[PDB]
């Protein structure tokens, strides 16, 4: 199915809901526009506004905290906008970083309404909100020149020592962090080398087997899988594949099952990758 | 030159219900598609059989490709119950593969022994009862039976019947089973017998319930217990398909998942592969089996199934998905929210 | 002096009745009177005996003064016939002196032979059974079996094949085989005799509601009893069948000798003639007063014979007696009647 | 019971009949008185007239053939007397001998009504009577001087014994090559006259006979069977007081009631030697 001209500037971002019914789309229009897509049928329901820049990600809630989105800009602000009777309305506002934000991601739901931030400030925010409304954030210093992605861990399987995330920055950088009581936040567990140029985008794998995976997309062209079998290891470097693409990697976004890799590049292409008995990645659906 | 931001992007991401969304080349609209996963294709022929009830094509297309030789019996046996039907396959499963007369008194004779006296004196002294005693205290039992035998009394009737079971009961195989008939009980065909002559047990277990179905029903489980532990496994799932014995099955097929699972994975496939393929079939075979006997309860069997759920909303197939999803009890928060996920994302 | 005519003398003669008729000395008068012919006396504990019906004494009297050893039986039978009883007599006389089973363990139907049985057991072809049990030394079984149906036929097609190969080599086997078919001729005719009273308590069990044949049988019984020295018990059988005949009949064949016996105990012709008949005729009037009771010409002719040496002792009244005993169809008898009768009034 | 005065002339004969409850007389006054006898009373119920001498003996008929009575007398006849519907009257005479009758008597009641006669004539007679009423007796010398006495042997082969006064005792038997009795035996034993001669009704294998003779000694004479002789046996070793008149068997018992001269009445058995002694 198609949506054609949801906007007159680009589009940095469409993300369907818990459903896969909703979507939600934001530009450089400073807009985020809300659809309900049915079969090969949809139709706007409302536009966002209220960022001062282009608007480069949006992700939903969970649907038991209702029909939530979050959005992030080159403002440097991150907005919560709600659905409530068919109508939408900024509900909250988080704005700590003195540059763009580049991600946003809720977290696994088990945490209760939290929010990812990810800034080229270099820092990293999470945010939680209070019973009142308003909210109290976590701000740690997380690379240097700037961090342009951050994805959650899944939850183990409510302890809170056991959260993770990581993130991925413009000094080459990939990143994990875990909440620790004694600190109060998130502290470094490892920093995975590995690509030459600014990371843009990392996304951990939720599947649920054994081995844990995460992948990271560059400007050097290069997508590394990283693996860890032991929650305390190492974690194993393994190149996609033994080439360099095209163009520029921009994300990478894992399947809710199978653990299918879709790999988003310059070339304005996307590549389907599965993992093969030789612990190796090839194409998962007819390849181009 | 690299550029901090606006560069475009496909910006992919996978939705529920195996969903891929992405900007378009001009960048200015969406698209959401429903990509090709080699291997990963909508089971339709399932979808076909559980919607008309014929699962001839998905029996046959199993017993092609089939995997290990218990799973080929199996599949066979599917086959032929789907072609004979469940009564037919049961009758043929548990099937099976005057006299000289003329005394002449003759000549004379005469009573020797205390025994053979007192026993004529109760006879003509009209003395039946006691008769029978002093022929059993003695050991004439023929004599005791003849005579109990002309009698229309019942206590003493049976009081030689006792008294033959008494020592006889262990010496002779027949002379054990007569008890169980004469007392008109199953009970130890059903735990002593040997296993080999099981058919028998089962008829024994026929013909003395034939108007109690729950008796019955469990009488004929406990045989397929039994052979069951002894190796028997084939005869067991039939006793068991007689019984209405959904469950009994599957913890059978639950306990081999397993190792299945695992000569799939031997098959140089890899752990997905494995998993899928091992699902789908052990499901299949439910589904099927499941429609010819007299049956969700069981807490592994709800958590494959909500596995075998999950790997189905990923075809997209959300009328399969939903099919299963009604087979689970709703007292299950986890059915429950399956259930809603996938009512909003096919409505 | 010698003279041919009118010489004087009391001229006797006999008159019947054992009366002397003679002449007095004065040549003018008769005189009847009866002689005491010592030895010859009237039977009187017989004609009260037979009136007031108390054989008591009369029993006694024969007893005290018994005979032979045999004899003295006969008269004890009548002793204690005369205080117990006929109906107490013949009983004291015809009278006597693991279950369970816990199945346990393992097993199973080893054979063709079981296995087959067993099938058909289960197949609730219970008559089947019987039949592949039969077909094989498997009788205990075919008989536990067949005393668990209803079916006659079958509940009897056993015992049948039981005294087929049974009834021969043991004799309790032949007894069951017939008191089950309801019959005594096999017992009766070949049972030792030496089990006799076990051949009449079979009579008096399988006829009880049918006394001509009981009788039958019993008389039928009573004869092989004597015919094998079994002559004390043989009376028993028939005082119970009734048959004063058999009694009568065994006792005027051993009339003979027991008149020899008396004989040689330095008695007359006479003496023991009168003294043997009068023993016999006695014990005959007692024992048929205690049975179920003429026409033995024997009998009768030996009665006509009593009466005679009755009438000798003048006791019309038990000639009489006797003489209507008798069957008025015989003259000899119609012409003694009409004698004694005419005699006495 | 006695009936004294029943005749007033020596009274010779006193025989009852197959009853013993009627009884008849006769003696000198010739004549036979008809009496009945039953406690002890008697009443004469009639008196028989036709005799021309002495009445010597009468002997009682068989019922079968009517009430009847026989007499012998001196006169040397035999009239036989009938009672017919209660009254007597002389059916029929007898008279072939030519001297006096001494014995009349009936024969065994099978032989029909016979009557055996003998007579100091030395005659025996046989008398039936014919289907008309005359009488075609049979007449033998039987004895030489005079027969006393003849009497029948029980019934079966007809015999009867004679007794006379040549002193022999004899026996005849019919014979029918000859239609008349024939000499069997001459038994020899008394040396006088016989005067009586009785032979038992016994009807045991030995046959028994006595006769009675004026030389006071009786004799009993037994024959155990056709083979066998007459056996002599003297009722007693010593001779009688006097003469010796009658004898006379019972009708069971074989006991002799014998007749003296002195009047006396001697009863006799037999024991088991053989002897006789009083009974």
């Amino acid at each position: 199915v198609v949506i054609a001209n949801a906007h007159n500037e680009m589009i940095h971002d469409a993300v369907m809901d818990y459903y896969g019914k909703r979507m939600a789309t934001c530009s450089s229009d400073k807009t985020i526009k809300i659809f309900e897509v049915e079969g090969e049928t949809h139709k706007l329901i409302d536009t966002l506004t209220g960022h001062e820049g282009p608007v480069w990600r949006v992700d939903w809630a969970h649907p038991k905290f209702g029909t939530i989105l979050a959005s992030c800009s080159y403002d440097g602000k991150v907005m919560i906008w709600k659905e409530e009777n068919g109508r939408w309305s900024q509900i909250a506002v988080h704005a700590v970083h003195s540059a763009s934000v580049n991600s946003v991601q809720w977290a696994p739901h088990e945490y209760g309404p939290m929010l990812l931030v990810a800034s080229s400030d270099g820092k990293v925010s999470v945010v939680e909100f209070k019973e009142n409304g308003t909210t109290s954030p976590i701000i740690i210093d997380a690379h240097a020149i700037g961090v342009n992605s951050a994805s959650w861990a899944p939850a183990t399987i409510g302890t809170k020592e056991s959260r993770k995330f990581v993130t991925g920055g413009a000094d080459n950088l990939v990143k994990i962090w875990k909440y620790n009581s004694d600190a109060q936040t998130y502290v470094l567990e490892s920093t995975l080398e590995g690509h030459s140029d600014w990371v843009r985008d990392v996304a951990w794998s939720p599947t649920v087997l054994l081995r844990s995976y995460m992948a990271s997309v560059s400007q050097d062209r290069t997508c590394i899988i990283w693996t860890q079998d032991n929650e305390q290891g190492p974690w194993k470097k393994t190149l996609l594949k033994e080439e360099k693409f095209p163009d520029v990697l921009w994300r990478a976004s894992w399947s809710l099952s199978g653990n299918v890799l879709a790999l988003s590049g310059g070339d304005n292409k996307v590549t389907l990758w599965k993992e093969n008995l030789e612990g190796k990645w090839e194409p998962a659906g007819e390849v181009h | 030159a690299p550029t901090w931001y606006g560069e475009p992007s496909p910006a992919a991401h996978w939705a529920f219900g195996g969903k891929l969304v992405q900007i378009t080349p001009d960048g200015k609209g969406v698209s959401i598609t429903n990509p090709k996963i080699s291997g990963l294709e909508s089971n339709t022929t399932l979808s076909e059989a559980l919607k008309t009830k014929d699962f001839k094509p998905l029996i046959n297309q199993r017993l092609v490709k089939v995997i290990d030789d218990v799973n080929e019996e199996d599949w066979n046996m599917l086959e032929k119950l789907s072609m004979d039907g469940t009564e037919e396959f049961l009758k043929e499963a548990l099937a099976f593969d005057q006299i000289e007369t003329n005394f002449q008194p003759e000549g004379d004779f005469s009573l020797s022994g205390n025994i053979e006296q007192t026993i004529s004196k109760n006879l003509v002294s009209g003395n039946i009862k006691s008769a029978v005693k002093n022929s059993l205290e003695n050991d004439l039992m023929m004599e005791a039976m003849v005579i109990a035998l002309d009698s229309n009394n019942e206590r003493l009737k049976e009081s030689v019947k006792n008294a033959y079971f008494a020592k006889y009961g262990s010496k002779s195989s027949l002379s054990r089973i007569l008890y169980s008939i004469s007392k008109r009980e199953v009970d130890d065909l059903v735990e002593n017998l040997d296993v080999s002559q099981w058919k028998f047990i089962s008829k024994a277990i026929q013909n003395l319930y034939p108007n109690d179905i729950a008796q019955r029903n469990e009488m004929m489980i406990k045989l397929g217990d039994r052979m069951k532990e002894n190796g028997h496994r084939q005869d067991s799932l039939t006793l068991y398909l007689a019984a209405g014995s959904l469950d009994k099955v599957a913890s059978i097929w639950l306990s081999e998942f397993p190792d299945l699972e695992d000569k799939l994975k031997k098959d140089n496939k890899t752990i997905y592969e494995a998993h899928s393929e091992c699902m789908t079939e052990f499901i299949e075979r439910f589904t099927v089996f499941s429609n010819f006997i007299n049956g969700i309860n069981n807490e592994q069997l709800i958590a494959k199934f909500l596995e075998f759920i999950n790997l189905t909303t990923s075809t997209g197939n959300f009328e399969l998905a939903t099919e299963f999803l009604n087979s689970l009890p709703s007292d299950n928060e986890e059915v429950k929210t399956e259930k809603a996920r996938v009512l909003i994302a096919s409505g």
